[PDB]
Order: C-alpha cells, then sequence, then structure tokens
RNA sequence: UUUAAUCAAAGUUAUUAUUAAAUAAUAUUGAUUUUGGAUGAAUUUAAUUUUUAAUUAUAUUUUUGAAUUUUAAUUUUAUUAUUUUGAUUUAAUAUUUUUAAAAUAUUAUAUAUUUUAGAUUUAAAUUUGUUGUUUUAUAUUU
RNA sequence: AGUUUAAUGUUUAAAUAUUUAACUAGUGAUGGCACAGUUGUUCUAUAUGUACCUAUAAAAAAUAGUAAAAUUAUUUUAAUUAAAUUAAUAAAUAAUUAUUAAACUAAUUUUAUAUUAAUAUUAUGAAAAAUUUUUUUUUUUUUUAAUUUUU
RNA sequence: UAGAUGUUUAAUGUUAAUUAAUUUAUUAUUUUAAUAUUUAAUAUUUGUUUAUACAAAAGUAACUUUUUUUGAAUAUAAAGAAUUAUUAUUAUAAAUAUUAUUUUAAAAAUAUAAAAAUAAAUUAUAACAAUCUAAAUAAAUAAUAAAUUAAAAUAAAAAUUUUAAAAAAAAUUAAAAAAUUAAAAUAGGGCAAGUCCUACUCUCCUUU
RNA sequence: AUUGAAAUAAUAAAAGG
C-alpha cells in the first residue's frame, strides 16, 4: 500500500461503470430524521475537523502530554498516585520537597504546562490538576559485561506523562500561610 | 476508506493542547539535568569502535531519502522535453483538476 | 524463584505500611514568612535573616 | 527463508532433478530364481 | 486439534486479572471452568437440587404432622401424580390447597380404583342374522357411546345446541342429507 | 464514544463502525453463554454491553465536559458551518449576481444545502431550549445563516423549524422594540451608551436587510 | 456462526435507492426460482440465434430449410453417432455488416454431440493446471541456505536445544527439506480422445445456449484498430473489458480456407478487452514425453508431457470466460476434414461398411471424385 | 484429508497420535519387514532353486512368442478390418490395429484355436509357429498357412516396409 | 469534608519505497585506479582418468551378496541464458514502527455468571506391575 | 621477589584470582631458526598444541534402523478390546485390530446372532507352590429415578 | 432438540467474469526469533584527597597551522585481559613536585581485623575496638503451568504420591533464619562373566 | 576341530545380601 500512489486523491472514490474507470465523490452515510443520505465526505470531515476542534479549545483546560521522560515508568507511576487530585498550588509545592527524581520531572514539566495554559486564558490560581497517567516509553539498552564471560543488556527504560490541567472556580485551599508558633517568637529582634 | 481521517487527535483519543517531546535538542538543559548526578554516562566525547568507518543507513532510513530525492536515477527526465516557460498549459488530475496558466519556469 | 507472581499479587506488597510509608506521603509544609518559599518546620534558609532568627 | 538474509544474500549449493530408479528394481533377482508366480490374476 | 479458541475468547473478559489478560492463561482457565459446569450439570447438580425440593416439600409437611416419608407414599396411592416439584410449588405459593391435599392423603376415602381393562361388549357375540340393511347391533351401542362422551365434554353450545338436541337423533344425523 | 453523539454530537458509529470478531468482548457478557449468541439488540443485552464501552463521553467521570446546549455555542458554531462549506466567493456570486454559478459550484451550493440538514437535524433539539435564555445578538444570525446555504428561511424538520424561526421573529421585534424605550442596562461600568448606538442600529438596519430576503 | 448477533445494517433506508416490499403482485430485480451465480437476462447476455433456447425447440436455431434465402450444405456428409445431437443444426451464417446472408448445415458430430459435465470438467481441470506459470513455484531447499556445516553448539553441554546445524524451516532462515520446485510439480498429460470429445461437447453447449454465430469473412478492410471496434459495433460483439465478449475461432472464407488468420485482422484483433482469437482446430497433437524417467536430470519443467497444449487453442476457461462463439466459415471446413476420418473410425463395423455406399469414401487419390475444396 | 494410522483408522489431522507408533513407521518408510520372526524360517532360505538361469529365464534367443488368438483374427475379418483376399501378413494386423505394436516382439506371434472349431472362408496367414490345431483349421477350411520364422532385422525389414 | 478497606483495562497509531525469488539460450582474460621500474625474469599452472562437459526404456549377465538400456536423423534447432515496456511475466511484501481510553457485585477466607448455594486432577507426551514415572510450558505475536 | 600446595572466591576485581604448601642455587638459557593432527613437544602424565583435545577450519551423508520428542481440521454415525505361536520330503487358514468389499439355505420362537474375502499390521515381555466383589471412563438440555441405618 | 449405531474441514466469501459498506472461520499448548513481564521496594554501582619517570611492538574512536632536522624522503601521543575493569604492559634510565576520583546519622549473622592467659618470632580468639546502613539515583541475574489459597491433625491407591477425603481455622506488611519443599534406581562388602591388560606354539587382509 | 592362555590386580555391566 502507498497512499501517495495507490490512493491519489481522498476526496474521490474510483469505480468502474461501463468498463471505463471513473472516479466519482466520496460520501458518508451520515444520519438524518430516520433515513441515511450521502454527504460530500470531504466536507463531512470538515466539520469534525473543526466543530471537534472548536469543543475542545473552549473546554476550561489545558492538555499538556510531555514525551520521553527520562525515568523508568514502574517507579514513575507510584510517584504520580501522590499528585492525582492534589491542587497545581500544593502539587508543584509538594513535588519541590520530595527527593524523587519522577517529582523533579513532574515539577519541570508542571511549570511548562503551567505557563502554556496563561496564553491559553485559564487562570493560574484555580487550576486543578485533573488527569495526569504514566505510558510507557521508548527504551535505550547498555550492554552489561558481567563474569565468566556473560553478559545482559541493562534497559534504561523511559516514559511519557501526560496530563491535563482541569480548572474549577470554586476550589477553596488550605491555610498554608499560617507560620507556626515557635516560629512567631520573631518578637525578638523586631 | 471506511471511516473518516479527522485532526489525529480528535477521535484517535488522547488529545493533547500542547505535545512536548523531550528528545530534541532545544529541551537539552531540561533532561541532561532532570537525571540525578550520581546517574554518569560515559563515552560523551569518543566512541568505543571506529566510526570513521563507511556504513550503510537503516532500511527505513534508504526508503524515507529515496523517496525525497528520486531524479538520482539514471535519466530521470522526461525523454523528450517539450515544457518550456512560457507555454499554455492546464492541469488535468489532483487538486484542482481543469485549471488554466501559462508556464513561467521548468 | 518457584514461580511468577499474578496481578493481585504484586499489589499484596501495597497494602502493608512500609509501602504507604516510603512513597505514598505528603509533608505538611508552610511558606516562610520571610524566605517566601515552602518548608518544613525544622530546616531553615542560608539568609542572615532566615538563619538568625529561624522561620 | 524470511525476504533477504545472509543465509540467501549469498549462494550455497542448489538442487536439480533427482534420477530415477530403475524402473523394475522391485523385481529382486532373488526370487526370479526361487518362485514362479502362477495362476489367473486374482 | 480444535481448542474452541474462537469461542473461548470472547469469555476471557468476565476473569480475574491474569486469565483477562493473556489469552493462554486465560484458555486453560476458561476451558476447565467450562468443561466442569457440563460436568457438574449432568452429573451432580440434579442429586443436590432435587434434595433441596425434597426437603422444602417435607418441611413443608412437618407443619401438619406428616413428612416426606409418609406423604410420598400417599401421593400415589391416591392417583395424584404430582411431580416433586409441584409440591413445593403448592407448599409455598398455595398453602392451603397442599393443607388440603395433606387432609386427603389422611384420610380414609377410596383411592380411584385401577383403570378397567377392554371389556368385550355382549352384542358382540350376538348372532347377527343375514340382514343388510341394518346396521350392526354392535356399532349402534359403539356409536351411542361415541356421541354421548362427544356431548359430555365441555359445554359447547353447538349452534345453541341446534345440532339434534337428544341422542336418538343425533345417531339418524345420516337421514339429514337424503332426499 | 458508542453510539457517537447521545443528544450533540453529529458524529455516530453506524454500519461504518464493524464488528470486530477476534478480541475478548468486553462487558455485557452477564451469563458465558454470551459467546456463541451474544445476543445483543435486546436492549437490557445491550445497555449492560453499550454504557462500558467506549467511554459515555463524560470527559472523565468528574472531568470538564462542554457546554454545546447553548445557543451561545450552536450559533456562531452554524456560522463556521456555511463560513467553510460555502466560502464568501459562492455567497457573493449568490447574493450579487443571479447568473449560474457553474456545475461545479452548483454543486457545492448543494453539497452544503444537504449540510446543513445534517447539522439542524442533530442540533435542533438544542437549539429549543437555550431559546429561552438565547441573546439578541445571537438571535440576529439565525436568519443570516440560511441565506449563505442559500436557502429561503420559511418529529420533522420542516414542522419544527418553522414555529422556531416565528418563534425567534418575534423575540427579536420584542427586543428591538425593548431597545427603542430601552431600560438602563448598565448605569455603572458603562452609563454612558456608546458602541450600543451604532451596533445596535446596524442590528435594526441588517434585521429588516433579510426580511426582503427571507 | 450466529454471533454478530447485531450492528450489520443500519435501522433506516438509504436515501433514494432502498424501497421496501410492495407485495407479491410487483417483481424485484434479480429474483428468480433457479439458483444462478451469474443472472441474465436476453438484453446483458443477448443469444444470437434466430429463437431463443428453450425446452420445447432443441437448439435456438433452424431444423429446416428456410426458403426464403440459399441453403449451403456441409463440405463432409453428416452421419450421426453415440453423442450427437440426431436433429438437423441449420445455422444461419452472418455477414461483416450484420446480415443473413445463407443458411448452412452444421455436422451433428462436431456442433450437435450433447454436452456432458464430467467431460469438459477434464478439460478446464487441464486448463486450469497447464494454465499454470510453474517456474514461479520454486522455494529453497535445506541444502542452498550457506550456514555453518558444524553443530552450532554442543548438544550436551549447553544450556539449549538438541539441534544441530541449524538451517532448517522451524527457523526463519532454513527451508523445506522437501519443497516445491518446478520440476517436481505436473502439466497432466491430455490425448487426442479426450481433448476433441471435451472440446466439441464445448461448441454444442456454445450453441444450446444460442452463443453461437458463424461468419462469411473475418477480414477488416484495414489493418487498424478503428476497423475492429468498428466491426464490432456493427456486429454487435460487446467486447468491452466487463460485459461478456465474443471468442473468435477464424478459418477465413467459405472459398479461400486459411489455417493462419488474417494479418488485416489479426494486427487489428489487439485489443484489450473480452476478445480471443484461437486456432481453427479442436484436435491437438499426440502428447510424448521423453525425460519420463528424469533421465535428463539438467531438465526445468514439469514432471509429465513435455508437449503441452499452446494457449490459443479452444479450450474450456475461454470457452466460457467469453460468451459469443464467432467461428468463421472457412474454420468450418477445416473442422469438418480433420474430424471427418475421426468419425468414420468411430463407427461400428456393421455401420461403417455401408459409407462406401453412401459417397463417404469417394477417395480424391483414385480419382473416384474431383478434388475437394 | 486425514492419516490412515494402521490398525486404527482414517483420523482426523490436528487428531491424537498417541496410537500412531507404527505409522510414525511406515512414512518413514523404514521396513522391519516381520523380522522378528527369527525362530520360523520362511521358505525363502529353504527353497532349491533350479536352474542357475531361472524357472522363466528369458535368455537371449529363447523363442517366446507373443500369444495370438485365432479368434481375435475371424473377428477383424468379418468386422471389415482384413480383407480375405489377400494374404494376411504381420504388416497389416499393425496396421489395420487388429494387434497393438507393444504385443509384437520378436519372434513376432503365434496363432492359437482354442475354442475356435470352425474357419468357414478359406484363409492364407503368414505368422511364426502357430499350434497344430490352428493349423489343420486353416489348412481344412481351403486356405493355408505358413510359418514365416525370422530373424530380427527380418521383423523390422517386414513391419516397417 | 467524610473516603473502613477493597475491586476493572475493550476492539487504533503517520509519511516517505518498487526491492526480492524463479523464469528468458544473442557477453566474458580475474570486479574495486594507473605493471615491471632492472629494463628483466617478479605478473607462468601445462600431463589421454564419470571433468563447472550433468546419460529417452521394464530384458540378459557375471558372485542373482548392489549393481543396471544401445546414434535418432551424422553442424538441425536441450540451447548455460538480459534487452529503449517501472525488461518480461508470475510468486513473495517489511520498520523508524511509537501508537495508545472510565468507581457492578466483597467487607469475618473456600476458585466466574451477579437468589446470595452447589461444583472442582492445569495440560500434552511419558509410562501396556505402574492411567499414577518423575520430562515439557512465563506470556505475546510471527 | 623464579618452581609441584591449601582456604576464600562461587556470573567472582579474574571463562583459575589472593593468601596457605611440598626442593633444587644458573661458566649453559627469556623467543633466534625449527616441528603439526591415523599426530607434534615428549624430563613416556593416552599430560599440552589459543578460554569444552569430541584439536580448529571447510564441504557432506549412513548417523533415535533407539521406552527418543514433535506431527496444524469441534459439533461425528457401525462392532470386538490378550489374542496368537510346529525351522527344516505329499498335512485346509497365525492372531489382532484396520481399510475396502461380499453372501442366507437341510439348521424352530412369527426369538436371536458381525459370517466371508482382499489388503494394511507380527516384541509390551512373569518366576515358584497349589490344582485334575462389580458393570463401569463418558453423558445435547430440561424434568423424572426402585440399592440407609451403630454400638 | 433432533437425520443415523460417533476421528479422511465446510467455500463462486465483494464471481481472481467484483468494484462503497466483505463487516470474510480463525488462531498448531511445546522445537522458532522478535517483543513483554516476573525475580526487582532488588544484587552491583556511589568518587573530599597519592608521592610522578623516558624504548619497542601496541591505536589511529584522531585532531591539528604554527617552527622536527640544517640530512631528501618519510613518520612524531592513544593497550591488553569484551571495559574508562583485580594492572607501574618496564628493554632501559632513574631520585626530597602535597602534581590531583571514592558516597552514606543505628541493629544482627558473617567478612577483614583485634588490649589480657594453659626467650623466640608463633598459636587458637568462633572476645573489646575498627570497616561494611537506610532512604535518594541507577539498575541487572539465573527462575517462572497455573493456582484461590495456605496454618495444624488425621486414614486411604502394585504407589514412590502429586492429589483427593474427613476434621480443623488458617489475617496483612517488612525483616532475619533455613526446618520443609525446586540438583541421577546410589555408597560397602561377597560372587561370576567382560572390556582393559600382559604372553605366545597353532588364526586372519596386513605394508615396510 | 578352524589360534590357544593367564585373580587379566582396575574398569564396566549383571545378579546375590
Amino acid at each position: 500500500w502507498l497512499t501517495k500512489s495507490n490512493l491519489p486523491d481522498v476526496n474521490r472514490w474510483e469505480k468502474v461503470v461501463n468498463s471505463q474507470r471513473v472516479t466519482e465523490d466520496r460520501w458518508a452515510l451520515v444520519e438524518e430524521d430516520g433515513v441515511m443520505y450521502q454527504v460530500n465526505w470531504k466536507m463531512y470531515c470538515e466539520r469534525l475537523e473543526t466543530e471537534l476542534q472548536k469543543a475542545q479549545d473552549q473546554l476550561p483546560q489545558y492538555s499538556f502530554m510531555m514525551k520521553a521522560v527520562p525515568s523508568a515508568w514502574k517507579k514513575l507511576d507510584i510517584e504520580l498516585s501522590v499528585l492525582r487530585g492534589l491542587s497545581v498550588r500544593e502539587a508543584m509545592a509538594q513535588c519541590k520537597l520530595s527527593p524523587r527524581k519522577g517529582h523533579m520531572a513532574v515539577f519541570r514539566a508542571l511549570e511548562v504546562a503551567q505557563q502554556g495554559a496563561e496564553g491559553k486564558g485559564l487562570d493560574k490560581e484555580h487550576l486543578r490538576i485533573a488527569y495526569i497517567t504514566c505510558m510507557p516509553g521508548p527504551t535505550d539498552k547498555q550492554v552489561d559485561i558481567r563474569s565468566r564471560g556473560y553478559y545482559a543488556w541493562k534497559t534504561k527504560k523511559s516514559s511519557h506523562l501526560l496530563l491535563t490541567l482541569a480548572e474549577d472556580p470554586e476550589m477553596v485551599l488550605p491555610d498554608r500561610t499560617a507560620i507556626p508558633y515557635a516560629s512567631l517568637m520573631t518578637m525578638k529582634r523586631a | 476508506l471506511r471511516l473518516p481521517k479527522v485532526k489525529p487527535g480528535l477521535l484517535k483519543g488522547i488529545y493533547t493542547d500542547e505535545k512536548i517531546d523531550l528528545r530534541d535538542r532545544e529541551r537539552l538543559e531540561l533532561v541532561e539535568s532532570i537525571r540525578h548526578p550520581k546517574e554518569r554516562d560515559f563515552y560523551q566525547d569518543h566512541t568505543y569502535h571506529n566510526q570513521w568507518i563507511a556504513r550503510d543507513l537503516e532500511s527505513h532510513q534508504k526508503i524515507q531519502i529515496a523517496g525525497r530525492y528520486p531524479y538520482f536515477s539514471p535519466d530521470y527526465e522526461i525523454k523528450p522535453w517539450i515544457w518550456y516557460p512560457g507555454d499554455t498549459v492546464e492541469v488535468v488530475s489532483g487538486e484542482g483538476a481543469g485549471q488554466r496558466g501559462a508556464i513561467i519556469a521548468v | 524463584p518457584k514461580r511468577k507472581k499474578n496481578p493481585m499479587q504484586l499489589r499484596r506488597k501495597t497494602y502493608g505500611l512500609h509501602f504507604k510509608e516510603r512513597y505514598l506521603k505528603l509533608e505538611e509544609w508552610y511558606f516562610c514568612p520571610l524566605c517566601a518559599e515552602p518548608k518544613k518546620q525544622g530546616e531553615w534558609c542560608r539568609r542572615e535573616d532566615c538563619r538568625q532568627i529561624k522561620p | 527463508p524470511k525476504a533477504g538474509c545472509e543465509e540467501i544474500t549469498r549462494q550455497g549449493r542448489r538442487v536439480v532433478l533427482k534420477p530415477q530408479e530403475y524402473f523394475a528394481q522391485h523385481r529382486m533377482q532373488v526370487w526370479q530364481m526361487r518362485f514362479k508366480e502362477m495362476g489367473p490374476p486374482f | 486439534y480444535y481448542r474452541a479458541t474462537a469461542e473461548l475468547d470472547r469469555l476471557r473478559g468476565m476473569l480475574r486479572g491474569r486469565a483477562r489478560l493473556e489469552r493462554k492463561v486465560g484458555l486453560k482457565r476458561i476451558t476447565f471452568l467450562m468443561r466442569t459446569q457440563t460436568r457438574y450439570r449432568v452429573e451432580q447438580k440434579a442429586h443436590w437440587e432435587r434434595a433441596i425440593v425434597r426437603k422444602n416439600v417435607d418441611s413443608a409437611a412437618h407443619e401438619h404432622g406428616s413428612g416426606w416419608q409418609h406423604l410420598r407414599n400417599d401421593l400415589a396411592r391416591q392417583n395424584l401424580m404430582l411431580l416433586p416439584r409441584t409440591q413445593q410449588q403448592l407448599a409455598q405459593y398455595e398453602p392451603l390447597a397442599f393443607r388440603a391435599v395433606m387432609e386427603l392423603c389422611a384420610s380414609r376415602v377410596a383411592p380411584p380404583p385401577p383403570p378397567m381393562t377392554a371389556q368385550v361388549p355382549e352384542e358382540a357375540y350376538a348372532t347377527r342374522p343375514e340382514d343388510p340393511k341394518v346396521a350392526h347391533p354392535a356399532a349402534r351401542r359403539q356409536l351411542e357411546e361415541c356421541v354421548e362422551r362427544m356431548l359430555c365434554t365441555g359445554r359447547s353450545d353447538v349452534l345453541q345446541r341446534e345440532g339434534p338436541r337428544t341422542t336418538q337423533a343425533w345417531m339418524d344425523a345420516w337421514k339429514e342429507y337424503d332426499l | 464514544c458508542i453510539s457517537g453523539g447521545g443528544r450533540g454530537d453529529l458524529f455516530t458509529r453506524h454500519a461504518s463502525a464493524f464488528k470486530p470478531p477476534a478480541f475478548g468482548v468486553l462487558r455485557g457478557l452477564t451469563h458465558s453463554s454470551q459467546t456463541t449468541h451474544p445476543q445483543t439488540g435486546q436492549l437490557r443485552a445491550r445497555k449492560l454491553i453499550q454504557h462500558a464501552m467506549h467511554d459515555r463521553t463524560l470527559s472523565g467521570s468528574g472531568h470538564h465536559r462542554t457546554a454545546v446546549a447553548t445557543w451561545s455555542y450552536l450559533l456562531p458554531s452554524l456560522r463556521q458551518n456555511v463560513e467553510q462549506a460555502v466560502p464568501d466567493t459562492l455567497y457573493e456570486k449568490l447574493l450579487t449576481d443571479e447568473v449560474p454559478l457553474t456545475p461545479a459550484e452548483s454543486r457545492q451550493l448543494a453539497d452544503a444545502h444537504r449540510l446543513l440538514r445534517f447539522e439542524l437535524q442533530k442540533r435542533i433539539g438544542l437549539l429549543e431550549d437555550s431559546l429561552a435564555d438565547a441573546a439578541l445578538p445571537y438571535l440576529l444570525q439565525w436568519p443570516a445563516l440560511f441565506q449563505r446555504a442559500w436557502l429561503r428561511l420559511p418529529g420533522a424538520l420542516v414542522p419544527r423549524l418553522a414555529q422556531l424561526t416565528r418563534h425567534v421573529i418575534r423575540c427579536v421585534e420584542e427586543d428591538l422594540g425593548r431597545l427603542e424605550h430601552g431600560s438602563e442596562p448598565r448605569e455603572d461600568g458603562a452609563p454612558r451608551s456608546r458602541r450600543q448606538v451604532t451596533l445596535e442600529a446596524a442590528w435594526r438596519a441588517q434585521w429588516a436587510s433579510l426580511l426582503s430576503w427571507h | 456462526y450466529d454471533s454478530r448477533s447485531s450492528g450489520v445494517h443500519d435501522v433506516a433506508p438509504r436515501d433514494g435507492v432502498d424501497f421496501m416490499y410492495e407485495g407479491p403482485q410487483q417483481v424485484l430485480p434479480g429474483a428468480h426460482p433457479l439458483p444462478l451465480f451469474h443472472p441474465d437476462n436476453s438484453v446483458t447476455r443477448p443469444p444470437v440465434s434466430p429463437y431463443l433456447p428453450s425446452p420445447q425447440r432443441p437448439h435456438p436455431y433452424f431444423t429446416t430449410e428456410l426458403p426464403e434465402l440459399p441453403h449451403f450444405q456441409t463440405t463432409r456428409p453428416i452421419v450421426y453417432t453415440v453423442g450427437t445431437m440426431k436433429q438437423r443444426i441449420v445455422a444461419p451464417v452472418f455477414d461483416l455488416a450484420n446480415n443473413v446472408t445463407h443458411t448452412r448445415e452444421l455436422d451433428p458430430f462436431i456442433f450437435g454431440f450433447y454436452p456432458e459435465t464430467e467431460e469438459m470438467a477434464k478439460n478446464l481441470s487441464y486448463w486450469l493446471v497447464r494454465c499454470q506459470n510453474f517456474s514461479s513455484k520454486w522455494d529453497y531447499e535445506n541444502r542452498e541456505i550457506w550456514r555453518k556445516a558444524k553443530k552450532n553448539w554442543p548438544n550436551t553441554g549447553m544450556g539449549m536445544a538438541r539441534v544441530g546445524d541449524r538451517k532448517n524451516h522451524a527457523h526463519p532462515w532454513g527451508a523445506h527439506s522437501k519443497p516445491v520446485k518446478p520440476w517436481n510439480l505436473l502439466m497432466p498429460t491430455m490425448d487426442v480422445k479426450t481433448w476433441s470429445k471435451s472440446n466439441r461437447m464445448l461448441v454444442t453447449l456454445k450453441m444450446l445456449q444460442g452463443k453461437l454465430q458463424i461468419v462469411e469473412r473475418l477480414t477488416l478492410p484495414e489493418p487498424t484498430q478503428e476497423a475492429y471496434l468498428q466491426l464490432c459495433r456493427t456486429m454487435g460483439w460487446d467486447v468491452r473489458h466487463k460485459g461478456g465478449g465474443a471468442l473468435f475461432m477464424d478459418g477465413g472464407s467459405r472459398l479461400t480456407p486459411s489455417s493462419e488468420y488474417d494479418r488485416a485482422f489479426f494486427f487489428g484483433s489487439f485489443f484489450n478487452g473480452r476478445n480471443k482469437l484461437v486456432r481453427p482446430t479442436l484436435l491437438c497433437d499426440e502428447p510424448y514425453d521423453y525425460n519420463r524417467t528424469s533421465s535428463k536430470a539438467r531438465t526445468k519443467g514439469p514432471k509429465g508431457q513435455k508437449n503441452p497444449i499452446p494457449i490459443n487453442r479452444f479450450n474450456a476457461y475461454d470457452a466460457l470466460t467469453h460468451d459469443t462463439l464467432i467461428i468463421t466459415e472457412g474454420a468450418l471446413l477445416q473442422l469438418e476434414d480433420e474430424m471427418y476420418t475421426h468419425k468414420l473410425a468411430m463407427l461400428p463395423p456393421h455401420i461403417r461398411a455401408q459409407l462406401p455406399e453412401r459417397g463417404f469414401l469417394d477417395s480424391e487419390v483414385l480419382g473416384d471424385v474431383p478434388p475437394a475444396l | 484429508s486425514g492419516h490412515n494410522v494402521i490398525k486404527m483408522g482414517w483420523m482426523k489431522i490436528g487428531g491424537s497420535w498417541k496410537y500412531s507408533r507404527s505409522y510414525n513407521d511406515a512414512r518413514r518408510g523404514f521396513a522391519k519387514g516381520q523380522w522378528q520372526e527369527r525362530k520360523m524360517t520362511p521358505r525363502f532360505m529353504l527353497a532349491p532353486r533350479v536352474s542357475a538361469g531361472g524357472p522363466r529365464n528369458r535368455y537371449e534367443g529363447k523363442a517366446s512368442f507373443s500369444r495370438l488368438s485365432l479368434s481375435k483374427l475371424l473377428w477383424a475379418v468379418d468386422t471389415g478390418r482384413l480383407n480375405p483376399n489377400e494374404t494376411i501378413t504381420l504388416y497389416h494386423l499393425r496396421n489395420a490395429k487388429v494387434i497393438a505394436d507393444r504385443e509384437v516382439v520378436w519372434p513376432g506371434m503365434v496363432l492359437l484355436a482354442g475354442n475356435v472349431e470352425r474357419v468357414p472362408y478359406p484363409l492364407h496367414i503368414e505368422l511364426q509357429n502357430a499350434s497344430a490345431k490352428a493349423i489343420q483349421l486353416l489348412e481344412e477350411a481351403g486356405g493355408s498357412f505358413t510359418n514365416v520364422y525370422m530373424s530380427h532385422e527380418g521383423l523390422y525389414q517386414e513391419l516397417h516396409p
């Protein structure tokens, strides 16, 4: 098969009428009141390419998949189940304190996927994580020279990090401004 | 040929609004720092085998490079050359089948 | 090993506390009233103020 | 052979028609002197 | 051979974490389950489910001082002809009808007499003369037997009983088509 | 999404979404008998199957789903349909000149004719609801659509397009009759009615422009 | 089976092509109470015949001299045999101007041999195997793989399988021990008995169906392809690639028979459609095979007859993939000549002894008759 | 499309092979040939062979004619293949297709009169060594017979004149 | 804010190709750049044996201990082979693949079909005094 | 600080490593050159000849003729299940199961009964004494169903 | 329900004579070569501090513009155990350069290593001390039919017992031990034949 | 009749305890 040669124009549809290779219009069996009437298959797809693309863009989210995060996925998942449900104000805050690389991976992605949403017209405050998944990614392979002439192949696994920041207005947050008491003996010196 | 084909992100299902590939060159400082300082990777500057040997390409690599530059075949031109600047020619098939316009360059 | 582990058995590892007390825990934090960044109580900045008084 | 590989890239031997056997091998000389088959067919 | 792996691959949806995932290990399971349903259905399901019923009609007989040990022998003595699943339907939905039975088998009522054999009528022997006009003596009685049994069944208003109102005239419905 | 568009969407899965015979059939297999005779089509052995299939569109059982039912979406959506399936080059030669375009462009005029009869038949039930809270800025393009599709503007759709088009017409003149004696829409933030003069004048202008057309 | 219990037909009609059932008073397209895979009426595959084939009239042709156009006789006198039709077969020959010049008897031996399927099968079964590229059916063997000769590992101490010199069909580089090379295959033999007899029962079926038509001449007035395609429009030979096409046995005119074609027609006979052109004979050469015992072990090509039937003869695959048969009257004479000495030796003695009386055995060599055309 | 498992019958492909041991022997062409019978010695080892050549050793020169029935001849002269006017020889028989050419090997033929008692028309035949009663039959009918016994090249120089 | 804890993964991914294999009787001093280099022996592969030469039968016969059949028409065409039709026809056809989707039964332990119970040798081969031998299989696709 | 041995190591820093254990005092020797597999060296160990002396390399067939192991196709339409055995001048059949075919009569209910031929198939293994429990391996779904009493 | 007394596949299936809904009956348990698990929350990695000589063969992943000679031509860095690994590859010349890689805040077994007693350096010592965490990063290995289990008692089969049966009541998790489970019908005596062995008088085809 | 022998100390394969 070759779309450049086995299908010259996808808007057409070649037939054989009276042993003549004729190429009529391509249609689709779209729906009606209870009948099925054929409409232009290039027009039927200009809607979906737009009515869907114009459906999503007016959905208060920011879908953002970062491919090839350099870490195994089985270890990356366990440290994304913590962030599931956390608000972005308290996910960038709890990724910046944990030690694991998987959190440094998310934070850098949760920043690029945070400023990108600003140019998309979403507030920085009421942003709240909605979906954050982990798919296995492409792998590398080091040779692992071992003893007695044996060897193996250390595979350096990577992963993908698909993330979507929903927006909820009524997202009220727990107080994190509260200075401890022992630190409020800042009265001394001031 | 059976079901409609729309933007590859809408009916496929994984709809992202901004895909980021980290294996690019621009994002090098973003990945080369994410990994630990304890993850040492040797051969940063020199390779092990001799790389100034001449080697072929991957199978899939030629397949891409043969379709881009097909005229490298012997006598790719059209055996008589009948198309010249200023000719009065109309298209026949493909995109916009049937428009008329004079050649300006060949 | 003596056999392979079915999935309901690799999840069995995640029931006990030694797994949840190593991965699935969130730290209490707060903004240093001066250093302006999140912090845990006890560990302090390097700034001569964030270090003389101990927010 | 899959499509093309070092086992088919190169060229081992090639094989041609097999010669037959003697047409009447199975009437071995050792019987043509011991016995004589008699009677009508069947 | 033929593992029936086409059919038994749709079933792999309703299995647990391993048989649902891997096609091989799912077949050895779903073909082990399906081979034991059909093994339990044709072999052991009867003798078990057939005793949860002889326990329900029995337990419903103890509430009347009798039991299956006695009820079983006297549902047959009276020719009642009730499947042992039917007696459980009555004991649970029509509790009175069951009780009504349990009173019958305990009653001293004569069970119906065994069905009779074939009796030769007297008229079979009664020597027939050389008379061609009149019918045989045995048919004039056997036919009467058939038309009485024909009218006793149902309450068919035979055209609001437009057919011969009495029997000796119904046997003469052959003269109705003579001129 | 199985069944495609329950109410809103145009897309569906009919006679071109096949039946895949080689896979572990996901759900609704209440009984194991459902391998040789799944007997879907039965309504109860179908709601079990149809629900757990390709997500009954919900974005994720709490994720944000789209607001398609409102006149603020359907009608500026229908703007882009005819503004694409009929580019202005067809609109100019139709609106200005009465001369025949060509057979080709007459097909592109009829190719989109029965493309309005689709997005209407799908999203008509939605149009009537948000008609209540529909706004005049959006109640004013409902006649301005069927022009670029070249249709004279004035159950089956015809019964319901009439009553709706009659329903909107009054609500437009009401508002236009509500404008001549217009109360104070904002005594604050814009107590001076600027941009409201020309924009609502051109409305009254462009409203009666289509009337002779329609 | 009976899986896929739903999702086949969308529950709605199409726009303007679906019709519900009115009732049993009207008739649908295609309906017929007989199982027909190629359903044809007298408009799509119109038989070129006087009558229409029927169970009443044994064949769609004249069985008696119609007196409004001259009557020609066959060249050789006709004797009826086992499979013959036992009735006259008078077939109106045509002219290149799409006319009916004269009517002519047809020899019952060739054109009236009632067909049988258990023999036209042997014609088709022979073709479907003879018409077959053998040299393409070439696969490698175990001993053409070019691998090491030694066992690729000591069979015992290694945690592997007991295998040596892995070049076998289990592996993605090996090949079948007994693979399919060309010379292993079969070119079946086919004698003159079962070739003629099969073929003569195919030009009869082509009559009983009514797709037979004798033509005076098949010459084009000029060697172009226009004169060919124009000759088919006037004479009515649907020869488009999809519609059923003609089969052209060619033998020149009645007075000028010629076993080879006409350079005018031959050159115009080439057109990418459902047209064929075959040699004007049904008999074929006697089958021989020299390499019968793999003696010449350098040979390529199937076992069996080394004298195969050439593709341009009349077979049973193009006897049916081309519906109309178009014989020329020159071709007729050659059929009656070459089959003559064949039908005579296929008679009982008591009947073969009456032929010298009925003018069957007038020997052009003993001068007892002027030489035949 | 089945496997003739011996002592078990036709079996499906993909079926059970547990009981096809001796079948995997027959396919490999490996022949035991009932050789476990060491105890009972066959007629093979105990059969004195006469005739260092053999019982019917067809050494070169052995005059073994191919039998031609006489009734096959008298059936081809009234069928009409043979013209009884002429001296019927081996050339006609081959050309009249009375007898095939695979029958004729040196020395040519032999005329045998079995289940034939009379020959009505006179007949003159050239064959190699007809039998006694075959001769007497032809001689009794007015016709005659001769014994044209000849070397090989005599047969060829005659059958292909 | 409460979640008692648990419980699920079904059925789709771009953008680029014309290569292999057999077949064809019309070439040929070794495939991978400029010898010696003193003007000379470097650069030598020759010899009557089934050999890059490749054989139309079933008889007879050597010890029947396995062996096996003769010009076909004599310079006539079974010949060692490719080309200004992607050479021709047949047969075969692939990654870089990089792609990826959802809260029903339990909650004091016996295994799927949701009335809650009941029901359980993993297969194949192997073992014909061991059916129950003591081998094999992680799974997926080819 | 060069010489015949013992623990650790146990895919080990090594496809033999570190320490333990048994004697000889370079005016005669680290390779120059040299040897080669139906055989070299040979201080004669059937030790060693490039990380398995079955040396390595190449090409090949007799090589499980060997309790070898595999041998791709559901829904079917005929049966049996341990039986056989004589080395060797003129005595009716080996037996099994299998494939393919064949014929009803002195010979009873108006019962019942798988006999014959052709071909395919011969290895499933007892030693003493005594002597002249039972029918199950295999089920189309709904019902139906006769073998239970303690010391 | 349903042909029948049960082991040699059903097909014009988008007519390999078709062109818009084929929704194609299709998959070999194991010997194949690719991927994916499980061992794996893992083993091993972890770089804050030492004492400097020259040749050759050895490589050439390799660059060079910058001073080779007063010779014309030529050439001036780099390894080998698979490695950037247990390592002064040392034929030679040598003697005061701080001349530039080693994480960790716990506990046991082990492993190295260590004050006191039944004239020498020794003991044994399985005794203090001393070194060897964890978490973070990185990640391999052999192994894998699966279980619905698996505590514990207790009888049942040419049998050796994997199961099954009665009777019980057996909870997660991490860690550490190895009691049980996953690595040969064998060791020792007493006999008899056989191969190995020697020896020739008589045996066979040796060739030299 | 047609090679004849040797605890041939060790191996192998058997039985027997």
